[PDB]
């Protein structure tokens, strides 16, 4: 009464790549058929392969389906950037009597080239300062790869608290945001000329600053 | 044919989460097709609830059997999810679909909603403020500061201003709380003459907050 | 919403990996009553059943309904390619693995499935199908039942060949939800053994139900 698929796997683009599903005699074993679903990130399953083999309407001709025994395969024939997704067969089982998932493939595209940050840096607002606070909010987007180091700076010199930065995630094109947030008082935030946000990304970096 | 979750984002620990999903476009009482909930717990798989019949009949996950309830409302073009005595491990999204009927058995999940995220905390509902983001081509914006839970919705002008807008993942704060923002870049001979608002909703408080965002 | 009957179109029938042979064990079922009902001519069984071929579980049997037209080319319920069969004869059956009673599976989704014997008017004489014709006395008015005294093995009105075509629709009277078992190839009657049928009282001409639309999100499986 389960469905085994590997965790991941990954493709360069224009490669053929394929997902293995797992049953047993309860299962895919016993005529009962195996459906594929692509999910992108954020968004609901959408069906992808139905009754082992069939596509519906918009599902283009590279995805592919096949059954022999107690195992079932996805294909992926000409790897496309769009592809890089989560990827989940699913069936029948009698002794459960009901639906069953497989635990689901992650789906990587290999080969993207290395793209340099897109930085923003923010000011408090006349409203947040009103109210007693200040936040500094730098933003950072359209990198590759994954991996990305924030500073920040008042005058120059390094500040040492006030800073939550979020984990890296994939945007809908496949490359990284992330999210600074330095956290003052509004006397902190007049205290100084200006603050800046270095962000440092495969050996460089990036700065903006803003002042009072 | 679309499928519609309504239901609530927190639920107190050990009590009852209950979900609603409406159908349009189509009727709901008919003998070839079967109701179906589904969740995903965040960054897990997809795990099968259960399903039912119009005139019916319920087949439910083993696992969750004596913790799960499932009904339809053919008057109303509905039907329901409850889901008992509720610990961090039901913290997931919530999937309504339509499910074809093979015979004696089910195929194919033909048909999903767009999943409702239901979380479980103790704590309490959190509405965020909203601060503009001064555009000082220009980026403008707006700070959503301190929600819970997740999700927050963004928009620009109504959903008319689309082009250059990326909200952002939220940060998770020391406190519990999150705060996100959103950014749209635009033409910067415009913000003189043109109007910009950010439409920030977040359901599981119903916090409404529209922000103009002017140059200071 | 699927009813039943409906014309089966050949062209539109897909495959199915479970449609394996349909075991049928009928050793063990005997007739008890038969029953003219105003409409038509039921008999009660009391033991045998269904099972192998697509079914999780067995169904065990519960009744036989016949069904016959004005004519003798055109009496069916079903039809084939908008091709009629003489008569139709429908064994009902019901999930006693899950369920405890007839009334009670038909209220449930997977409750029933009905086998569809068809009937054509040939000239061969049915020996075993006269054993049901000879019985008809008894039950000559409208809402009268008789029991059967008479020895009736019902695997020898099972056709030669148990190719079948299956689909979800409903009872006849679209009462519950059923699964159909239809057998293409019919048992051979004669004219007489049929035109027995159209003496019983309400005089009882035809009893067919016409066909409905099959929807274009209804699918039909051949074995």
């Amino acid at each position: 009464s389960a469905l085994t698929q590997p965790p991941s796997v990954s493709g360069a683009p224009g490669q053929r790549v394929t997902i293995s599903c797992t049953g047993s005699s309860s299962n895919i074993g016993a005529g009962y058929d195996v459906h594929w679903y692509q999910q992108l990130p954020g968004t609901a399953p959408k069906l992808l392969i139905y009754g082992n083999i069939n596509r519906p309407s918009g599902v283009p001709d590279r995805f592919s389906g096949s059954k022999s025994g107690t195992s079932a395969s996805l294909a992926i024939t000409g790897l496309q950037a769009e592809d890089e997704a989560d990827y989940y067969c699913q069936s029948y089982d009698s002794s459960l009597s009901g639906a069953l998932f497989g635990g689901g493939t992650q789906l990587t595209v290999l080969g993207q080239p290395k793209a340099n940050p897109t930085v923003t840096l923010f000011p408090p607002s006349s409203e947040e300062l009103q109210a007693n606070k200040a936040t500094l909010v730098c933003l950072i987007s359209d990198f590759y790869p994954g991996a990305v180091t924030v500073a920040w700076k008042a005058d120059g010199s390094p500040v040492k608290a006030g800073v939550e930065t979020t984990k890296p995630s994939k945007q809908s094109n496949n490359k990284y945001a992330a999210s600074s947030y330095l956290s003052l008082t509004p006397e902190q935030w007049k205290s100084h000329r200006s603050y800046s946000c270095q962000v440092t990304h495969e050996g460089s970096t990036v700065e903006k600053t803003v002042a009072p | 044919l679309q499928l519609q979750e309504s239901g609530p984002g927190l639920v107190k620990p050990s009590e009852t989460l209950s979900l609603t999903c409406t159908i349009s476009g189509d009727s709901i009482s008919s003998n070839n097709y079967y109701w179906g909930w589904i969740r995903q717990p965040p960054g897990k798989g997809l795990e099968w609830i259960g399903s039912i019949y119009y005139s019916g009949s319920t087949y439910y996950n083993p696992s969750l059997k004596s913790r799960v309830t499932i009904s339809v409302d053919t008057s109303k073009n509905q039907f329901s999810l409850k889901l008992s005595s509720v610990t961090a491990a039901d913290t997931a999204v919530y999937y309504c679909a339509r499910h074809r009927r093979v015979l004696l058995w089910f195929g194919e999940f033909q048909l999903w909603g767009q999943g409702t995220l239901v979380t479980v905390s103790s704590a309490s509902t959190k509405g965020p403020s909203v601060f503009p983001l001064a555009p000082s081509t220009a980026a403008l914006g707006c700070l959503v500061k301190d929600y819970f839970p997740e999700p927050v919705t963004v928009s620009w002008n109504s959903g008319a201003l689309t082009s250059g807008v990326h909200t952002f993942p939220a940060v998770l704060q020391s406190s519990g709380l999150y705060s996100l923002s959103s950014v749209v870049t635009v033409p910067s001979s415009s913000l003189g003459t043109q109007t910009y608002i950010c439409n920030v909703n977040h359901k599981p408080s119903n916090t409404k907050v529209d922000k103009k965002v002017e140059p200071k | 919403q699927q009813l039943s009957p409906i014309n089966i179109e050949t062209k539109k029938a897909i495959s199915n990996a479970r449609l394996k042979p349909l075991d049928i064990h009928y050793n063990e079922s005997k007739p008890t009553t038969i029953q003219n009902t105003g409409k038509l001519v039921r008999i009660n069984f009391k033991g045998g059943y269904i099972s192998g071929g697509f079914l999780p579980n067995e169904y065990v049997l519960s009744s036989l309904h016949i069904y016959w037209g004005k004519e003798d080319d055109y009496g069916s319920n079903h039809l084939i390619d908008v091709y009629k069969y003489s008569g139709e004869i429908n064994l009902v059956h019901w999930n006693k693995k899950k369920y405890s009673s007839y009334e009670e599976a038909k209220k449930h989704d997977d409750g029933l499935i009905i086998i569809s014997i068809f009937l054509q008017v040939l000239d061969h004489k049915n020996v075993y199908f006269q054993k049901i014709v000879n019985q008809l006395d008894s039950i000559r008015s409208a809402n009268t039942s008789a029991p059967f005294d008479s020895v009736f093995y019902l695997d020898n009105l099972l056709p030669s060949k148990l190719d079948y075509f299956t689909y979800l629709g409903t009872t006849i009277n679209h009462s519950a939800d059923a699964v159909w078992i239809i057998f293409p190839t019919p048992i051979n009657i004669h004219s007489d053994q049929l035109s027995k049928f159209r003496t019983l009282l309400s005089y009882i001409t035809e009893n067919y139900r016409n066909p409905y639309k099959l929807n274009d999100d209804t699918e039909v499986y051949y074995s």
